[PDB]
RNA sequence: CGCUGGGGAGGAGGCACUCUGGGGGGACCGCCGGCGAUAAGCCGGAGGAAGGAGCGGGCGACGGUAGGUCAGUAUGCCCCGAAACCCCCGGGCUACACGCGCGCUACAAUGGGCGGGACAAUGGGAUCCGACCCCGAAAGGGGAAGGGAAUCCCCUAAACCCGCCCUCAGUUCGGAUCGCGGGCUGCAACUCGCCCGCGUGAAGCUGGAAUCCCUAGUACCCGCGUGUCAUCAUCGCGCGGCGAAUACGU
């Protein structure tokens, strides 16, 4: 059988697709083990760590991501393998795990760009050109 | 110079100039005058429960 | 084998730089033309200079007397299209001010707008002088 | 051969009066139809600012013109195109047809 | 010309950075063991959260904080060693993999240097670095004082890991020795307790003015 | 045991080193004296970076094939220092990345088609491959993880 | 292709996931405690996508400032009406001993260079965007598919990662200024335009008194779109990438 989840980041949307297989992780077609740089290599692979062999040895997860800069996709490509995870397992000692590390796993982050304003549009909408007359 | 510590019980209110300050009410502990209840101002964020460490133990900072 | 300071035409250039870097003491070469006329030479341009024999030396003071003819394409020159000969020809430590001085003398002679800029001496090609160029 | 249809306005209840209309002109009869599909709504956006003259801290004033596209596919039978083409459009809403 | 065993690193168990562990780390200040979170992380990085909420700087990993506050550009509006140090394009600010490298290749000197923990050593630093008494104004009557208060530790810690953060600074500015191997040598300094730490000369200095205005 | 299965850099380097058995492919007149497009400013500093640079036009073929050159030009770009002016994006040049194509297309490795681009054959794919192989069979043992894929 | 395990590109066919856009639900201090007085309300826990007017914007009252604009249009009074009316041709607003404001680039290793490896969003497009192929070292030149734009194009962004050279030096830091040459727009590039190559290589070694902006995807850092446009962005208005430290006060 097959089962297929996603997850979102800033302006990033990963769509992640777990079968039965040796424990092989491809993210845009490439492995998981030789992905650079290590903070996002980590960030990805922090859920089948936790997991465990006894668990990952017996899947075969393949991830598209798009948009959205290379941490934005590599925190998507995570929340969407742990949610891949917890489906297919339908266990709820993992799923207690998971929230207890960081609940934003599962759960999803809720924050985008503020628009800009009229002083310096350019840099943000709370900065402005100084006065020192 | 080791301290005595003591731990927060209770907070009074804010002081300073610009508000930067606490008093609060700490019981001494591991030291000469254990269990005695004192009045002491605090620099920086505090709750009930907290651990300060005093190197003194005969300040009895004024009130309010 | 070391020359601690080596003897390249009128200059005197350091060993124990490289040699595409020794080579820009002089003036009229930079790095890139110095990288051109190693390569056109066949000399390794990231040994160090002071390595260096009579032949090679030679080698390249004759591609500097005229490198168009051992290669160096025209338009990597620093004076393409001379005035009175064509001739594309690249100039170093001597001619080359007399170069400059002489351009600019017949550009005063002929009293035009760049020749009066360099004799008040005040920029010369667009820029705005009222806020700026202040000594 | 099918027809396509392409609806756009400003106003989306003339929109939805039409795409109806067309709706029940293609279930009287029974005949494929597709959509009404919504395309990426498209925005003439203009930004100016609000003093005729220089003085004064600058403000701005941000106008937008809103135009929402609908997409419909009619299967191009003759009882179709005759009860359809005999529709009242409302000014406010251009519509083109073609055959693919 | 890093080997391929540490480019390519795959961690197997739940440590820091995948090489360094924290059940034997022991704090003996009891004024700050809640505000030393010691929890078993592979990445240490918040993004963000835990700001909003006034005491939320408690459930972030003290490898983060220091992270975070070795992620500056220097003393801008301030002086710290003599000089101003404004750098504002050749700073690390907005970067936290590079702080991230800076802070391994000082912990692996540490390693090296000590043989110990170097999350250990940093928890020593912090302790012997941690200022107790500081000073402020306090009004009475309409004239102006200067009093000595006591300080509060998650202003410590903050206190710590500034100055410690502040000395690489300095002995990094136009030199031939690296962050972080200055780092690496302020922590060590400030563990063994030594005058040539800047944050250890810091603390006994703001003691002293403390004690002198009391 | 394809391209997607081990790292680029490396692969481009063990490319490089094979492409010269290659006869078709050599370096023209003007490349000891020239720059890599308008956003740099001083020359290559290897002696070889003609092999290089068409091992890596020549992975990029095989990747995302069909492509012309004036998106090579664009991933081959880059930042450049104005002066006192702040910094901007300009792209490559286009004789380098023509003149590899064809030297490929000489030998064999890429093809034409008729209003997209260019793509490998299977005389390149191969090639490509067995590179790939070899250098995945070097590396599993320094990242035994890398065996199972 | 390596080991028969794998991995790619099409077409049929689907709409499941993503996305798009119409409608509708969802949060209300509603539940549990302490404070406030039993009220109005305040501070904490719970579950929750989201908590305490959820977050960010638009609309800005009676009046008053003899605040700015008759050089955006409208308008009384006075004035020119052979002209101060309006149309061409050349100059100037770009002139520079100096004082000041707002900025860009820097004073290097929390880096410069070379070669490789990655990853966005907002918007715009008819004599307009232009893929694709061929010329040229580069700037650029010649043909030309498709697109009236969820169909084609502008568009494989930079900071970032890897390896090699440089090792604390007015330097492989820094780029001002100037010479020679090659180009594009335009009826016309001297006054007075932008780009490219080879040379040249000025101050600048972290800055007194004093002063400025910022509380969350916010500030710092990085680069793209559009307006002005025949040609010209160190500007305005916007878009995303990476991403903090402190205080919950007076």
């Amino acid at each position: 059988r097959v089962i297929q989840t996603a997850g979102k980041r800033k302006t990033a949307v990963a769509r992640a697709t777990i079968r039965e297989g040796k424990g092989r992780v491809r993210i845009n077609h490439k492995p998981v083990e030789i992905i650079e740089p290590e903070i996002a290599r980590f960030t990805i692979m922090e859920p089948l760590i936790l997991a465990g062999e006894e668990i990952v040895s017996r899947v075969d997860i393949d991830v598209k991501v798009e948009g959205g800069g290379f941490m934005g996709q590599a925190e998507a490509a995570r929340v969407a393998i742990a949610r891949a995870l917890v489906e297919w397992t339908n266990d709820m000692n993992l799923k207690e795990k998971f929230m207890k590390y960081d609940r934003t796993m599962l759960v999803g982050d809720s924050r985008r760009t503020e628009p800009h304003k009229p002083n310096r549009s350019t840099k943000g909408p709370r900065a402005k050109r100084q006065k020192s007359y | 110079d080791e301290g005595y510590p003591a731990e927060v019980i209770e907070i009074v209110g804010r002081t300073g100039v610009t508000g930067g300050v606490t008093q609060v009410k700490v019981r001494i502990l591991e030291g000469r005058d254990k269990g005695r209840v004192i009045r002491r101002n605090v620099k920086g964020p505090v709750r009930v429960g907290d651990i300060v460490i005093l190197r003194e133990t005969e300040r009895e900072a004024r009130e309010i | 084998n070391f020359r601690h300071i080596v003897r390249v035409a009128g200059v005197d250039i350091d060993g124990h730089k490289q040699v595409r870097w020794a080579l820009t003491g002089i003036k009229g070469i930079g790095i890139n033309f110095a990288t051109m006329v190693l390569r056109v030479a066949g000399i390794d341009p990231f040994m160090k200079a002071g390595y260096l024999t009579d032949e090679q030396v030679k080698k390249i003071e004759e591609i500097l007397a005229d490198p168009v003819a051992h290669g160096i394409p025209a338009w990597a020159v620093n004076r393409p299209k001379d005035y009175e000969t064509g001739k594309d020809m690249h100039l170093i430590t001597a001619k080359l001010v007399m170069a400059w001085r002489e351009d600019v003398n017949r550009l005063r002679r002929i009293r035009a707008y760049r020749g009066i800029r360099h004799e008040l001496g005040l920029p010369v090609r667009g820029q705005r002088t009222r806020s700026n160029f202040r000594h | 051969q099918k027809a396509r249809i392409k609806l756009a306005s400003t106003n989306i209840k003339a929109l939805n009066e039409v795409t109806d209309q067309i709706k029940q002109i293609a279930e009287r009869t029974g005949v494929r139809m597709s959509g009404p599909i919504p395309l990426p709504t498209k925005r003439i956006r203009i930004t100016t600012r609000k003093s005729p003259d220089g003085e004064g801290s600058a403000t701005f004033d941000r106008f937008e013109l809103r135009v929402h596209k609908r997409l419909v596919d009619i299967e191009a039978d003759e009882r179709a195109m005759r009860q359809i083409m005999r529709i009242r459009v409302p000014e406010d809403v251009t519509i083109e047809i073609e055959l693919i | 010309a890093k080997p391929l065993t540490e480019r390519f690193f795959i961690p197997k168990e739940v440590k820091v950075m995948g090489r360094w562990s924290v059940e034997d780390v022991t704090v003996e200040d009891p004024s700050l063991k809640p505000y030393i979170n010691l929890d078993a992380r592979i990445l240490p990085h918040s993004h963000g959260r835990y700001a909003k909420k006034p005491f939320g700087k408690a459930n972030v990993h003290i490898v983060e904080r220091l992270i975070n506050k070795v992620m500056r550009s220097g003393a801008s509006h301030y002086k710290a060693g003599g000089h101003f140090m404004r750098r504002e394009h050749r700073s690390i600010m907005s970067k936290k993999m590079k702080a991230y490298e800076v802070v391994k290749e000082a912990f692996m000197i540490i390693e090296r240097r000590t043989k110990q923990n170097p999350i250990q050593v940093l928890v020593k630093a912090i302790e012997n670095s941690a200022p107790r008494e500081d000073t402020t104004t306090i009004a009475f009557g309409g004239i102006r004082y200067h009093m000595s208060v006591d300080v509060s530790p998650l202003r410590r810690l903050d206190i710590a890991l500034k100055n410690i953060a502040l000395g690489a600074s300095i002995k990094c500015y136009r030199n031939k020795t690296t962050y972080a191997q200055a780092l690496a040598e302020e922590i060590i300094a400030a563990a063994n307790k030594d005058p040539k730490s800047f944050a250890y000369s810091k603390k006994e200095e703001i003691e002293r003015i403390a004690q002198s205005s009391r | 045991a394809t391209v997607y299965d081990v790292p680029g850099d490396l692969l481009v380097e063990r490319v490089a080193k094979a492409l010269k058995e290659v006869p078709e492919i050599k370096p023209p007149e003007w490349a000891p004296f020239v720059k890599t497009g308008r956003h740099k400013e001083r020359l290559p500093e290897q002696e070889d970076w003609w092999y290089y640079r068409v091992a890596s036009v020549f992975r990029k073929v095989y990747i995302d094939g069909p492509v012309g050159i004036e998106r090579l030009r664009t991933w081959y770009g880059g930042r450049k220092n104005r002066g006192h002016a702040p910094e901007h994006f300009y792209k490559a040049g286009g004789s380098i990345i023509r003149k590899a194509l064809q030297q490929l297309e000489a030998a064999g490795f890429v093809q034409k088609v008729p209003g997209e681009g260019r793509i490998v054959t299977p005389k390149g794919q191969s090639f490509l491959d067995k590179i790939a192989t070899e250098l995945k069979k070097e590396l599993e043992e320094q990242i035994p993880e890398l065996k199972k894929y």
